[PDB]
């Protein structure tokens, strides 16, 4: 019972969830970094205050 | 992301299920109810809600039942075909009790 659009996304076998999601996010990481914007140093990922 | 993470190593889907999922390539357009496109099919559920399925024997049996369900005489007309369809799936019809 998968979705019709994302079945074509599945390509290989037994790829760990961590690597899969890391690549998912790294796509946007590279897309944003292509604009030439350096990152800023932050203590953690939440940064609520 | 739900679908892209099915064939993951930590997932408990059957290895044959994982291989079949990798093999099938779906469509980008909408799929009409009860029809199949690009190895992908859309059929109704037990309560009538629509479902997305891969085009396999179980999906074919489900679509046939959707074609048939709703009339006892319709079930009686094509009973043996329905028996064979279930016998092809993993939830087969019991014997003639
Ligand atoms: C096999 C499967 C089971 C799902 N079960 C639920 C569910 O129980 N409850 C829910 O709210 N969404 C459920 N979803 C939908 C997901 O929340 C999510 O919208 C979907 O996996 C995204 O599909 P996509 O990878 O094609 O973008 C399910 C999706 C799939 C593929």
């Amino acid at each position: 019972i998968p979705g019709t659009a994302s079945v074509a996304g599945i390509t290989r076998m037994d790829e760990p969830v961590g690597e899969l999601l890391d690549r998912f996010e790294q796509a946007a990481i590279d897309e944003v970094l292509g604009a030439g914007v350096e990152p800023k140093d932050v203590a953690s990922r939440r940064l609520g205050r | 992301v739900g679908t892209a993470a099915m064939a993951t190593k930590e997932s408990t889907t059957s290895p044959s299920v994982k291989r079949m999922l990798v093999d099938t390539q779906g469509t980008d357009q909408w799929i009409s109810a009860g029809k199949a496109q690009g190895g992908m099919a859309s059929s109704r559920s037990q309560l009538g809600a629509d479902i997305h399925e891969i085009d396999n024997s179980a999906s074919r049996c489900g679509r046939l039942l959707d074609e048939v369900a709703g009339d006892a005489e319709a079930v009686a007309e094509r009973r043996d075909e329905i028996i064979a369809a279930m016998a092809k799936t993993a939830k087969p019809y019991f014997g003639d009790v």
